[PDB]
Parts: structure tokens; C-alpha cells; sequence
């Protein structure tokens, strides 16, 4: 049970059965799903990111460590990764605004995730009633090394489809930034380097549209990621 | 309950 791919090696761990390394797995694939909708919607340039492989099929930019403003965000998104070690982090989202501050996006990038106990098979409990995210990722069972391999592919070429087909141009102006939530069991003393404490999120409009982008399920986590949207089709 | 928002933010004018 390892992943034997000569690309993944580079940023990805081979294994990802353990909590550690599917902890660590999470945090890459955070970095390199973000990576992802931060270079395909253009809310970046080229020049903060590096090619690279996800596999021997499969390329994709991510964001530059040799870039200092590039490097901040990558900085800023393991920070969140690092939280699902302990299981402390509930869902990081890229938010697009008309301006800076508001708190009803325009568009969404979501991932949000469920913790295992011991044993990798049993769902922590999270809840706000039922966290809606909850239910299709308790009901999922780790199936092996390449089928994650295959389910970070599936996220980046959907990331990819989505910008490319189905999502309408953004707006001259916005504002961008990265919201998150913690779970129950986060402790109120701990915090992730690099947000501030906040007692409001985000909310979408009434009428949002929504595509599923893919979901990840190591060895002791899961996670999805949706694309929350007022320029679709 | 507890959110966190990042201090760095992307600005298209």
C-alpha cells in the first residue's frame, strides 16, 4: 500500500495510511488544490507559481517558495494544514468579495473535513445538528494509496474544468482571502498562525450555484471540496 | 462558533 508513481514522490508523501503522513497528505493537498484555483481563475500570475507534477500524467502550477508574496500564502495555507494533525481544523476556503470585508461572497472554494479515531474507520462526531459536509465523507472507507492518488488528480483536472468551461469571468474589482472554521474539540487557546479571530465567516446568496470539485480520503482523514458560485454556466 | 481570517488578501482594481 504505497504510492509507487516516480511525480507524486516530489509533493506528495508515498504513504498516507498512517494519521502523520494522512495529516501531512492533507496539508500538501491543500497547498496544491489552492494552488491550483489561485493560478486557473487568474487571481494570480504566472510568475508566483512553479510547474510541476501531481503524477507521470498529470501537471500543475503551484505556488512559487521562491516568490515572497507566493510563499506567504503557501506559509499561511500549511499553517491550516498543520491543524489537521489534532483535528482542529473544520474548513479553509478561498473567499471572493466585491470588496474587502464583506461577509457574502461572491464565489467560494471550500474544502471542509472530517477527523477518524483510532483505527481510521470511526467518524468523529462534528457539528455546528450534523455538519452537512459530514455524512458523504463518514460513509467513505480509505481504499488504498493510488485511489488517492487518483482522487487528488480527479480535484485538480475538475479545478481546472471548472475555470476553464463552466466559470464566467470574474469582476474588474474584488477582494480575496482565505476564511476558516475550527471544529468543537478545538481548544479556545489554540490558534492558526496567521488568521485572526473572527466571530463572523462567510455566507453565500440565496440563489448560488455549486459544483463538486472532488473529495480526498486517506488512511485517518477526509475532506471535499466544492465550488460555490455566481458565474457559472 | 470560531472562525480565523487570514491577515494577507488578494486586491484586483
Amino acid at each position: 500500500d504505497s504510492i509507487d508513481d516516480k511525480k507524486w514522490s516530489k509533493l506528495f508523501p508515498r504513504i498516507v495510511s498512517d494519521p502523520d503522513r494522512s495529516s501531512n497528505f492533507m496539508t500538501r493537498a491543500i497547498y496544491v488544490a489552492f494552488s491550483a484555483v489561485l493560478r486557473n481563475r487568474n487571481i494570480l500570475g504566472q510568475e508566483y507559481f512553479t510547474k510541476n507534477y501531481i503524477t507521470e500524467k498529470l501537471k500543475c502550477m503551484t505556488l512559487c517558495f521562491r516568490n515572497l508574496r507566493s510563499n506567504q500564502i503557501a506559509q499561511l495555507l500549511r499553517n491550516a494544514g498543520d491543524a489537521t494533525k489534532d483535528g482542529f481544523l473544520k474548513e479553509v476556503s478561498l473567499v471572493i468579495t466585491n470588496n474587502e470585508g464583506d461577509l457574502e461572497a461572491i464565489e467560494v472554494f471550500s474544502m471542509k473535513f472530517i477527523y477518524f479515531e483510532n483505527g481510521g474507520v470511526v467518524a468523529r462526531l462534528s457539528t455546528d445538528q450534523e455538519d452537512p459536509h459530514f455524512a458523504k465523507l463518514a460513509q467513505l472507507v480509505y481504499e488504498g494509496g493510488d485511489s488517492v492518488r487518483d482522487q487528488m488528480v480527479t480535484i485538480v483536472r475538475s479545478v481546472q474544468f471548472l475555470c476553464t468551461k463552466v466559470l464566467e469571468p470574474l469582476p474588474e474589482e474584488f477582494t480575496a482571502n482565505f476564511r476558516l472554521e475550527y471544529t468543537n474539540d478545538a481548544p479556545s487557546n489554540f490558534r492558526i498562525d496567521g488568521f485572526e479571530d473572527s466571530s463572523t465567516f462567510y455566507t453565500l446568496p440565496d440563489d448560488i450555484q455549486s459544483a463538486t470539485i472532488g473529495h480526498l480520503r486517506p488512511g485517518c482523514h477526509a475532506a471535499n471540496m466544492e465550488c460555490w458560485s455566481m458565474l457559472m454556466s | 462558533a470560531r472562525y480565523g481570517v487570514s491577515n494577507t488578501s488578494i486586491n484586483r482594481k
